[PDB]
């Protein structure tokens, strides 16, 4: 709608002015070179001192027409390994769910820090991926090895 | 007890108090507010012999007024009384007594907020500033009544400013009131009219006082600056309030504030105010004042003198704030400059000098981050200008638009290229070390990379890409052999050119473009200089941490650009040879070396990862061109797989993946020549696995080595899959005379026959992945590892009893689901009964029924059978005897995934369209028998459940009502009263709906049936 594009422009200015080290975010370009304000590309650095360290994990952010009434959908690549990431890549996070802790005022910075925090601290109440949750709960060594190889996979 | 109160008040603030600090604090919270707390507070404020902290506690005790309408008036009278008391004791000469002054101001601000809210009587205050004004004139208690609501004019208000502390107290009172109105508005929005009261009385007094401080020299006090920002913040939250003259006089003061006159203190504070306006609500300033700001910043000129004052004194923080303010000011002006530049809708030479000065300011001496942030904030501006020019209409361009844009943006390229030079990061790590300035430099480089990606749509390939290529391709970076540059200037220049060229070339397609072949062939030293950067950085000895990190940065940039060039390598194969040789020389240097001292190995692993990543991209695109190098590589792998190597298991896996990428395209000479390589790799992996399991009794090292080789087998199985981008291979791999599947299956059996491995979930996972690699592949694809039904079945039957049933069963079950979807045509309900009996039913009552993971696993398996071939599940011997009673009892389950599993089971069972006509008749007959108990389980779960599971048996009821509307009422009139009479209401309202809007009827039924 029109609140939607005004808000996304303000978000773009705000992010570009101040954001955590190692993140990036930019509207994808449309066929005419203009920005698709409702679909962004971003990168989430792993926290140093975790098995996630060294990776920069790419995500896509798709803003619905009713944003900010409705939250954006955030997806990792299909097949990303994590207990809170659906097979589709959809992240299970309270702030990204309109039925939970989403509030219109939540900003991109808060979303990306939420995702970073989720990385090394999975939430058991959102098991979106059977193998990741199972390994986490039954074979922690395998989970850590997989995380380390995925960090190499997405190396900074 | 007043002596006791003063005793423990002074005890709380003593350096090392007695009894406890928390206890005396709780007792102090207990004395207040109770009916003597108010009189205690008045006695604490009226007594001059008490300490300042005790009087502050008196004003704090007064603050507890939330405890109805009369005590507020009795409090506010004594608030204004002790107010006028200390505020008369201040202006003569007291000093450091304004702490209680600010606390009493805060208490009166809270009173002003609480009284003017919606809810003999007491009218509104309307203007506390005036009331405070006349309170400095001393029949006595009668004065506050007439002084409160109506007061004097502006001439007496200026007469109050006879002293400096008078003006300071007035500025602070208005400031605290505004900041508190801001905090109260931000907390909860019930105001809506108090803002109008401030707009009608307080706004006028505050504007007249601020303008008096700005215009008059003697009345000026710097505290007003901190008050102006407060007012601006409150205005930014609401909306008409002018503020135009305030901004005008602040501009005049900043221009008058010089080094000799003010020492640039007022200019700094006013610039902080303007930076706040431009950064938060820039529209708050009118167009005329923004034009004056433009004429002051860009002009010898006053702005150049202030910048030189900040530079000569080494003030990097204040220069940072200046850059933030100027950039936030320039970002709101874009369409006017873009129009007067590039659209035709005396001004030309003016805007040419305008852009010339803006480019001179864009350059700005003093290296970045370490010193300046001008380029860092200017990147976002140039991004907005590039997008604005790209968003311009085609028919609106100027005749000289493309030439002027090309000229301006090329001067931008020539300016920003030395800015992001790696010599800056070198000096940052030299002076500041590993600080956050390095991180800000990395964010600056990413911002300039996106700037170039947006600038390419204007400059094109010849004005942006060919400038870099001709810059690094027509001159040798290293004349001496081994490609040692020996020169620092050209090395920094070429690292900058390689980074920009990489970020520009990623956005391209080097296969469809013949232009890349034309531009590289016109440059003799291009590939030589790229390899010169890789070899110079890789062979660089890491002495300090700076040389180590720079070594890693050079290797990262080189391997990334090499990874981006695979399409051109497919278009120009003869330039590919120097890259492969230079890469494998460095690849062996970082492989066969075991020198670790000590955290150097994490840099070795980062280099090894980026190298093997580039190898994976090249093998992914240039499979055909890389055929001659295969025979050397398999031998080097045979030397790497030794139980002594520097590679990670991940690098071993990606190496096996790279060889498999090159082997996949060896379908030319027939399946025999490609199978020679495939059989050699199969015998090497299985031979080293069997060598490790039966020689060095498996420890954790042997377990990691076996897991590594199994992942190598998985990467080899994935790499041999034909990319989505004849019959001889089908008959060969259908027969596989070399026994690739026989050797792989016997190797997996040897690993899973060991007790230390079969009960581990990781080995079962990778085993079921490798065996199920050939499943669900498009038929006709000559896959080598395509297994039949009996081989995978006997495999699972082989390793399922001896494994751990809790953690290892879902991988075998997912493999069976893959086999079921693959062999759906040849499956038989008796074979399905055989799999259901052997793998699940025997282990059900002990390990599955009480395990949620295995329970949802079994339900998902039955759902897979219903999705693929329902005739197998319907024609089961355990269909009516086992599947239906068990899943009937599991309906009001406590696990979310189990609830969703059972609901999907019955939903697919009802809405399945793959049923045969006989299967559909038998299903409708059986459902028309158990439907009763179904509604009972639905209402049983819906009753005992709570929110977030209500929509689960809604879709089940939607399908059951749509499919069975007639028996729905018969089953509802029996199931509703058991789980009073009002329940009948849902019957008429639900069946009438049919579907798609139930739940709305259902929660309106649950609300009734819950209270009872």
């Amino acid at each position: 709608s029109s609140l939607c594009l005004q808000r996304l422009q303000e978000e773009r200015k705000k992010w570009r002015k101040d954001h955590p080290f190692g993140f990036y975010a930019k509207p994808v370009k449309k066929a005419d070179g203009s920005m698709d304000l409702q679909k962004w590309e971003a990168g989430i650095p792993g926290k140093e001192g975790t098995n996630w360290a060294g990776g920069v994990y790419p995500i896509t952010v798709e803003y619905p027409n009713e944003y900010p009434s409705k939250p954006p959908k955030v997806k990792f690549p299909a097949g990303f390994y994590h207990p809170n990431v659906y097979p589709s890549g959809t992240i299970c996070l309270s702030i990204l769910n309109e039925d939970q802790d989403w509030r219109p005022a939540i900003t991109l910075k808060q979303i990306v820090l939420g995702v970073q925090d989720l990385l090394d601290s999975p939430n058991p109440n959102s098991p979106a991926q059977e193998p990741a949750w199972r390994s986490f709960s039954r074979n922690k060594a395998e989970y850590d090895k997989k995380v380390l190889l995925q960090a190499k996979q997405y190396s900074k | 007890s007043i002596h006791e109160v003063v005793a423990l008040i002074e005890e709380l603030y003593s350096p090392h108090p007695k009894h406890d600090v928390n206890q005396i604090q709780q007792s102090l919270q207990s004395i207040q507010k109770s009916e003597q707390g108010f009189h205690l507070a008045n006695e604490l404020l009226s007594d001059d012999k008490y300490s300042a902290n005790v009087k502050y506690f008196g004003a704090l005790t007064l603050t507890v007024q939330l405890n109805t309408l009369w005590n507020v008036f009795r409090s506010n009278l004594l608030y204004l009384t002790k107010f006028s008391t200390l505020y008369v004791s201040n202006p003569n000469m007291y000093g450091q007594s304004l702490i209680i002054i600010k606390k009493l101001m805060s208490n009166l601000s809270l009173i002003f907020t609480k009284i003017n809210d919606p809810q003999n009587m007491i009218k509104q205050w309307n203007n506390p500033i005036n009331t405070f004004i006349q309170l400095m004139s001393v029949a006595d208690q009668l004065l506050l009544d007439s002084i409160n609501c109506s007061l004097t004019y502006e001439q007496l208000s200026q007469f109050v400013s006879l002293s400096q502390k008078h003006n300071e107290l007035a500025l602070t009172f208005t400031e605290v009131i505004v900041e508190d109105l801001t905090k109260f508005q931000t907390k909860r929005h019930s105001m809506s009219q108090i803002h109008e009261v401030v707009h009608e009385h307080l706004y006028i007094s505050t504007m007249a006082l601020i303008n008096l401080n700005l215009t008059a020299q003697a009345v000026f006090n710097p505290t007003v600056f901190d008050c102006i920002t407060a007012w601006i913040n409150y205005i930014s939250l609401t909306r008409r309030m002018d503020l135009s003259e305030i901004f005008q006089n602040l501009i005049d003061l900043m221009y008058q504030s010089t080094e000799g006159s003010d020492g640039y203190e007022n200019a700094e504070k006013i610039l902080t105010i303007f930076g706040n306006v431009f950064a938060n609500d820039p529209l708050l300033m009118s167009y005329d004042l923004r034009q004056q700001i433009e004429c002051i910043f860009l002009g010898n000129s006053w702005m150049l003198q202030y910048m030189n004052y900040l530079v000569t004194n080494d003030f990097f923080s204040e220069l940072k704030e200046l850059a933030i303010c100027i950039v936030d000011f320039l970002q709101i002006n874009t369409l006017s400059v873009c129009n007067k530049l590039f659209t035709n809708i005396v001004q030309d030479e003016y805007i040419q000098e305008y852009i010339k000065v803006l480019l001179q300011m864009t350059n700005f001496p003093l290296t970045p981050v370490l010193q300046e942030f001008f380029s860092v904030r200017m990147v976002d501006f140039w991004l907005d200008l590039s997008d604005a020019y790209t968003n311009l209409a085609s028919e609106t361009l100027r005749p000289n638009s493309i030439e002027l844009s090309t000229q301006i943006f090329q001067q931008l390229i020539n300016i920003y290229l030395p800015k992001i030079s790696l010599s800056v990061k070198q000096r940052i790590i030299e002076e500041e070390g590993e600080s956050t300035s390095v991180n800000e430099f990395e964010d600056f480089r990413n911002a300039v990379s996106d700037l170039a990606q947006s600038l390419w749509s204007i400059l094109g390939n010849d004005n942006l890409t060919n400038v870099l290529i001709d810059g690094m391709g027509q001159m040798p970076a290293a004349s001496d052999e081994t490609l040692i540059i020996k020169d620092t200037d050209v090395l920094f220049r070429i690292e900058t050119m390689c980074f920009v060229l990489n970020t520009i070339l990623v956005d391209m397609t080097l296969s469809e473009s013949p232009w890349i072949k034309n531009i590289v062939d016109a440059n003799k030293f291009f590939n030589q200089n790229v390899i010169s950067v890789f070899q110079t950085g890789f062979q660089t000895s890491a002495s300090t941490k700076v040389s180590q990190i720079l070594k890693l940065d050079f290797v990262r940039t080189s391997t990334t650009l090499i990874g981006t060039l695979a399409g051109y390598f497919k278009q120009e194969p003869f330039q590919l040879n120097p890259y492969v040789e230079a890469l494998f020389q460095g690849l062996h240097t970082c492989t066969n070396f075991t020198s670790k001292n000590e955290q150097e190995k994490i840099s070795n692993d980062k280099l090894e990862v980026m190298v093997i990543k580039t190898v994976s991209t090249l093998c992914e695109t240039c499979r055909e061109e890389l055929t001659p190098y295969l025979m050397h590589f398999i031998s080097f792998l045979n030397t790497v797989i030794m139980p002594d190597s520097n590679v990670s298991h991940f690098t071993r896996t990606k190496l096996v993946r790279s060889i498999g990428y090159v082997v996949q395209c060896q379908v030319s000479n027939g399946p025999e020549e490609q199978a020679k390589y495939i059989l050699q790799l199969t015998n090497l992996l299985s031979g080293s696995i069997e060598h490790c399991l039966a020689s060095s009794v498996q420890l954790q090292e042997q377990q990691d080595y076996i897991n590594c080789l199994l992942y190598c087998i998985s990467e080899l199985a994935t790499s041999l899959i034909q990319p989505t981008e004849l019959s001889e291979f089908q008959s060969f791999w259908s027969s596989d005379p070399l026994q690739i599947r026989s050797k792989i299956m016997c190797t997996i059996d040897k690993v899973l026959d060991n007790s230390i491995y079969c009960k581990n979930s990781a080995f079962v996972e990778i085993g079921c992945l490798i065996v199920g690699k050939g499943l669900n592949l498009p038929d006709g694809e000559p896959y080598f590892l395509k297994y039949n039904m009996s081989e995978v079945m006997n495999f699972v039957l082989r390793h399922v009893p001896n494994c751990e049933l809790a953690t290892c069963l879902p991988y075998f079950v997912y493999l069976l689901e893959k086999l079921i979807s693959e062999f759906r045509k040849e499956l038989t309900p008796q074979e399905f009964d055989f799999m259901f009996e052997k793998i699940l039913l025997v282990y059900y009552d002990a390990y599955i029924i009480n395990d949620p993971d295995l329970l949802q696993m079994t339900i998902g398996f039955v759902n897979n059978v219903l999705d693929v071939k329902p005739g197998l599940a319907i024609g089961s011997k355990h269909w009516t005897s086992f599947i239906l009673p068990q899943f009937l009892k599991l309906i009001p389950s406590r696990e979310k995934f189990t609830i969703v599993a059972v609901a999907k089971f019955w939903t697919k069972l009802i809405n399945n369209k793959k049923y045969n006509q006989e299967e559909l008749t038998t299903v409708r007959q059986q459902v028309s028998s158990i439907g009763g108990d179904l509604v009972y389980q639905i209402m049983y779960g819906l009753f005992h459940t709570q929110r977030s599971d209500l929509n689960s048996y809604t879709d089940l009821l939607r399908a059951l009502v749509a499919k069975f509307p007639i028996e729905a009422r018969e089953w509802l009139v029996a199931v509703l009263p058991q789980i009073a009479g009002h329940e009948k209401f849902i019957n008429k309202l639900l069946i009438t709906r049919g579907s798609r809007a139930a739940g709305n009827v259902i929660l309106q039924w649950w609300l009734d049936c819950t209270t009872l």
